């Protein structure tokens, strides 16, 4: 759910939504990257966790209009970089 | 460095004749060339 | 187990002559043939090959024949003019991955272990190597059935040798884009693999084609990668990228200034040169 | 087996000699360098299945 | 009659037979059979070439076996199409072109079939881009040589054209057969097709190349560039003195500091320059 | 066109290779080699060689008809490579030779020692000795 | 001499498995096919003897060929278990007529069917009407048990021999377990 703006959470949050205390999680995301679903770097003091590769699911035909949307403005940024390339490199190489 | 590249076509000159090898020494060769042959 | 394979333009040619050669059937015909090679050290070699007859007809498109006289004679006549050429798979004129070639590898796999195809191409335009080579893999999962040989593109390229550069550079004689500077890097791919990024860009664009419109398979074995692309955006510009890259860049224009630094006086001590070149000779001559 | 026993002499007689040499080093993968019994020393290549 | 003008048209894939059977047997002449399509008394054009196994150990043109060729000769007939069988090569290794005694015999047991068969000579070995020395000939009479007729009566202003090399006029050349020019067909269709799929780097320049060590190596090449700077510290001191030709014949023991140097110089910046750009550009392609 | 005709003048380095010895120049560009047929020549060089890959015993190549400068050469001895250290060593150590303190500590001052700390010999400069002589009555 | 090429087709198919046909109904065949292919053989030279099947994988088991030991090697052990596709019998043999060295030869299929046939006549006449549009002269024998008073057979040799052919025959089966030979002693005379 996290965007790769922060995909960053804290074990208040997971105390929160898995409504499980403070000494048992640290014991569980250890758990989770000794599976290997996610994998993560662990934080003690500031209480956060770096989750950066989670394992991936499944979607229906609605998540395709978001990667969609995501591959769309994508295209115009090679679009756009690459027409400095063919306009400023042109005489160059005809 | 380019200013010294463009200020550096002022010596160019006097490059008159390039002469290959020769003509008479061709012909000598060429007769050489034609009795070892021959042989 | 296959790493990749090598192609050469004898062979390359040596499908073109014979679709010229079969070229008056002008309807529909794919230029299916034995391919000959050897492979050692897992790197796949192709040197020599020839195209078996073959008809097929569109009703009823699974009616293939192969001339296996036509094989083993001339297979042994090449292996008796080179015992060290031999079989190597197998190839067809491919222009889209036609339906009998699920089972021409299967009907000729009892000559080569990894009977292997090539897919080439008789009208060539791309940005991009027109050189296919699949391999058959057979994998039953959880979202089908037993038989799975599907098809999975090992990487291609077109290899070279010292025999043929010469001949093949004759043979051109027409255009060559050397002399190497920073050119044939801003050239072959700071314009040409940005336009290799573009189809490629484009292809999961001709999948999106399914929304609500293109055809049955939803999902399954498609969006793990996609989602591992989304998931592998890189970092953006605020973190730490800008400070080591201003860091390296700032070592790297040094290095740049010191090479511009010594040149400019390389030049001026040529000019020195032609202007002594100059001043003893007006006098000199007259 | 007269027509035979001679017939080895028809082609028999197309062996061309070969100067007997000794390898001095390689210097790339068809580069070597050989000296005869006889005298100088030469830059040679192999066949390439030897 | 002919007319020394003969234009013998080949191909684009003969040449590559020629020179892939011709060079993996390199020092035994190898050989085969030219299977091409027979045109007029001037022209003759030869599409097709497939080569011959050897009869046993031992350099030469030797012999045929017109099974091989009956049974090869009908392999692509009931394939392809039926050409004609136009002539005929060996391949000299290492010497250039003419015709042997064993070649000359070889070659006349192959005129006597059809008057227009070629003898070809290849030589693989002396060609290293624009050479092939495809040097093709055909006797000539010894029968109007023994007239003292001069023969081929030259009509057109295209057989003297190349020079003979000295060593086939040591040999044959023009007692025993004759030159003949070739060209080369080519066509629109095989030249992108080759020219678009020899050199092409996929995403090679869409890369780092080996980030640790890029400076690392622009390290390794200033170090000792500063000490062949200490050279152009030392080579620019013996100026206003003898001769600069005695300064041309002079450094032919010791280095010079100029032209390494405008080597490292060069080789320094194509180094960082490339790397520079494309470190750029992936930081707004890639988000 | 100039970069066609510039690799095309290396028909001649192919394989037939004979092999002289560089003994010096007359001048730019031609100079004089003695070949090991053992007679001398007078031969012309190849342009793209640097030069200042030469000038002491070059061993070089030649031409085998035309007798004319074709390549260098990377350098090349007869039977005495290098003592190939594997199986090579005579396997006999210092405590095996026993009274020879005067011979052997000299001989370590002699030859080794300067290949180690040679920078005293330059330092001091003491002229370190070029070769070395041996001798007596035999075993 | 005169210009044909004799392709046999061998019936494979799961309906001859049995030994009641004699020795063995595959023997029966088989020494039926050695016969009329020294009989075709030995009547002309110019024939190379091939055999193809009907049953659900067409193979070529014998690649067009002038010998028949290769036949017999295939022949033997050749495990006729398979379920019969005669609707692409048609085009796996004319297409292989296709493929052959000279189509100056005239095109002669014999078709071996000793089972019964899930064909549609609608598509063998789609086929026969293609044969009559291709001028190809076949005699199809039958074997083993089948749908007695062939089903859609005499409807396809009567599709194949009009518009003035007439020269195509239908050898349908004897129902008795005899030595097939002189069942098949007819257009070995007489095509
Ligand atoms: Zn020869």
């Amino acid at each position: 759910t996290r965007p790769a703006n922060h995909r960053q959470l804290t074990f208040e949050e997971i105390a929160k939504s898995a409504k499980i205390t403070v000494n048992e999680v640290e014991l569980l995301v250890m758990k989770a990257l000794s599976v290997g679903l996610v994998k993560g770097s662990i934080d003690e003091v500031d209480k956060r966790v770096h989750m950066t590769w989670v394992q991936p699911r499944v979607l229906d035909l609605q998540q395709i209009k978001g990667m969609k949307d995501r591959l769309e403005f994508w295209c115009t940024d090679v679009k756009s970089m690459e027409m400095l390339v063919e306009h400023q490199a042109h005489d160059i190489l005809t | 460095h380019n200013m010294s590249v463009k200020a550096m076509r002022f010596p160019p000159k006097s490059y008159n004749k390039d002469l290959e090898s020769a003509e008479e020494r061709r012909e000598r060769e060429q007769q050489d060339l034609e009795f070892a042959k021959e042989m | 187990a296959v790493q990749k394979v090598v192609v050469h333009p004898l062979v390359l040619l040596s499908v073109v002559d014979h679709f010229n050669r079969i070229g008056k059937v002008g309807n529909q015909k794919r230029v299916v043939g034995v391919l000959l090679g050897s492979w050692q050290k897992k790197v796949l070699d192709v040197s020599n090959s020839f195209a078996v007859p073959f008809d097929e007809d569109d009703k009823d498109d699974s009616v293939w024949f192969l001339d296996h006289d036509y094989l083993e004679n001339m297979y042994g006549m090449f292996k008796k003019v080179n015992a060290r050429e031999r079989i190597v798979g197998w190839y067809h004129t491919g222009p889209k991955l036609h339906k009998n070639d699920i089972a021409i590898n299967e009907l000729m796999k009892r000559y080569c272990p990894n009977s292997v195809l090539v897919i080439i191409d008789v009208k060539p335009k791309d940005l991009g190597l027109p050189t296919e080579a699949y391999i058959s893999v057979e994998e039953v999962h959880d979202d089908g059935t037993p038989t799975s040989k599907t098809f999975e593109h090992v990487t291609s390229e077109i290899g070279a040798e010292e025999a043929e550069e010469v001949g093949v550079e004759h043979l051109l004689r027409d255009i060559k884009d050397t002399t190497v500077g920073t050119l044939s890097q801003r050239i072959t791919n700071q314009v040409h693999g940005l336009k290799g990024l573009n189809s490629k860009l484009l292809d999961i664009r001709s999948y999106l084609e399914k929304v609500a419109t293109g055809k049955l398979p939803i999902n399954h074995q498609i969006i793990y990668q996609l989602q591992d692309v989304f998931n592998l955006l890189p970092d953006v510009s605020l973190q730490e990228f800008v400070k080591a890259f201003y860091l390296k860049t700032n070592d790297q224009m040094v290095v740049v200034y010191l090479a511009s630094l010594i040149r400019s006086v390389v030049a001026l001590h040529n000019l020195i040169n032609n202007k002594i070149a100059n001043r003893d000779a007006e006098k000199k001559e007259g | 087996k007269q027509y035979e026993k001679s017939e080895n002499d028809l082609k028999a007689l197309q062996s061309v000699g070969q100067i007997v040499g000794e390898v001095l080093k390689q210097l790339t993968e068809e580069k070597f360098i050989v000296k005869a019994t006889n005298g100088p020393r030469y830059v040679v290549g192999c066949r390439r299945q030897l | 009659a002919v007319d020394t003008a003969e234009q013998v048209y080949i191909s684009s894939l003969a040449l590559l037979k020629m020179l892939k059977h011709g060079r993996a047997g390199v020092p035994m002449e190898v050989m085969g059979l030219m299977l091409g399509e027979f045109v007029d008394d001037y022209t003759v054009r030869v599409i097709d070439v497939f080569a011959m196994p050897q009869s046993g150990t031992g350099v030469s043109v030797e012999a045929v076996d017109p099974v091989f060729q009956a049974k090869m000769l009908d392999m692509l007939k009931q394939t392809g199409r039926p050409e004609m069988v136009v002539g005929w090569y060996h391949s000299h290794p290492g010497f250039g072109c003419w015709l042997s005694g064993v070649d000359i015999n070889t070659q006349q047991s192959f005129e006597a079939l059809s008057e227009r068969a070629v003898a070809v000579v290849v030589d693989p070995i002396q060609s290293v881009k624009g050479k092939v020395v495809i040097d093709a000939f055909r006797l000539i009479n010894a029968n109007m040589m023994v007239l003292g007729h001069e023969p081929r009566q030259t009509t057109s202003n295209l057989g003297h054209l190349n020079k003979p090399s000295i060593q086939a006029l040591i040999h044959g050349l023009n007692r025993h057969y004759y030159s003949i020019t070739i060209n080369y067909r080519k066509n629109e269709l095989e030249q992108k097709m080759l020219l678009n799929l020899h050199k092409k780097s996929w995403m090679e320049g869409l890369t780092l190349q080996d980030y640790s060590e890029h400076c690392k190596h622009n390290e390794s090449v200033v170090k000792e560039m500063l000490e062949l700077a200490k050279n152009y510290n030392k080579a620019v001191e013996e100026e206003d003195k003898m001769t600069p030709e005695q300064l041309a014949i002079k450094n032919v023991g010791k280095q010079d500091p100029k032209r390494h140097l405008e080597e490292h110089v060069d080789v320094l910046m194509t180094s960082n320059i490339v790397q520079c750009l494309a470190a750029m550009l992936d930081t707004v392609v890639f988000k | 066109e100039f970069l066609h005709a510039q690799e095309e003048v290396k028909r001649i380095q192919s394989i037939p290779l004979v092999i002289g010895q560089f003994l010096e120049a007359v001048d730019q560009n031609t100079a004089i080699v003695g070949s090991t047929t053992g007679s001398n020549y007078y031969v012309r060089i190849l342009s793209t060689i640097d030069r200042e890959l030469l000038k002491p015993n070059a061993s070089v190549a030649l031409h085998k008809h035309s007798n004319a400068l074709v390549d260098v050469l990377p350098p090349e001895a007869d039977s005495s490579i290098m003592m190939l250290t594997s199986d090579q060593k005579p396997d006999v150590m210092y405590a095996d030779i026993g009274g020879m303190d005067i011979q052997k500590q000299e001989v370590r001052e002699a030859v080794e020692l300067p290949l180690t700390h040679f920078e005293l010999y330059k330092q001091i400069g003491i002229d370190p000795p070029r070769g070395v002589l041996m001798y007596g009555p035999p075993g | 001499m005169v210009l044909e090429s004799t392709m046999v087709c061998v019936d494979n198919s799961e309906y001859m498995r049995n030994g009641d046909f004699l020795p063995t109904r595959l023997q029966a065949q088989q020494d039926a096919v050695n016969i009329v292919c020294h009989s075709k053989t030995r009547s002309n030279p110019e024939n190379n003897v091939g055999l193809i099947t009907l049953a659900n994988d067409c193979e070529v088991l014998t690649t067009l060929t002038p010998d028949t030991g290769r036949i017999l090697s295939k022949l033997h052990t050749v495990q006729p278990k398979g379920k019969i596709t005669f609707c692409t019998g048609i085009r796996v043999a004319h297409l292989a007529l296709k493929h052959r060295q000279g189509k100056n030869h005239k095109m002669r299929i014999i078709a071996f069917v000793g089972s019964p046939v899930e064909d549609n006549e609608k598509d063998l006449v789609k086929l026969a009407k293609r044969l009559k549009k291709e001028k190809v002269n076949v005699d199809i024998i039958n074997f083993g048990e089948e749908e007695v008073n062939t089903e859609k057979l005499t409807a396809f040799v009567n599709t194949l021999n009009g518009k003035d052919g007439t020269g195509s025959h239908l050898v349908t089966v004897p129902p008795g377990p005899s030595l097939a030979d002189a069942l098949i002693s007819s257009p070995i005379l007489a095509g």
